[PDB]
């Protein structure tokens, strides 16, 4: 349960 | 900015039980978590996760530095008697620039 879903959110 | 947070990590363990991925000029250019392993600091804080994406180590931005140099400030952090903890500015973003 440490683990990040797949990001909706990108950072360029 | 939107999306950061900084998390405290206790330095509870001998190591700090992650595997961290990229830094400047890579697909990944600022180091990913890709490992938290059981026993290590990290699991125990209970708040950094594989996906965290790492943008500052104890204020110092590692925008800039190579993997090598961004494992090497995080492994000084985590071996330095200043203090018991590291700071981490972490995002849940995917960065890619």
């Amino acid at each position: 349960r440490l683990t990040l879903p797949p990001s909706e959110i990108t950072l360029l | 900015g939107p999306g950061s947070t900084l998390v405290r990590v206790k330095k509870s363990a001998a190591t700090l039980g992650i595997a961290i991925e990229g830094g400047a000029n890579t697909r990944q250019p600022l180091p990913r978590i890709v490992t938290i392993q059981r026993g290590g600091s990290a699991h125990n804080c209970g708040q950094l996760k594989v996906g965290h994406v790492i943008l500052e180590v104890n204020g110092l931005t590692l925008r800039g530095k190579e993997h090598r140099e961004a494992a090497r400030i995080i492994a000084e952090a985590f071996k330095t008697k200043d203090r018991d903890y590291i700071d981490f500015l972490v995002t849940e973003f995917n960065v890619m620039l």
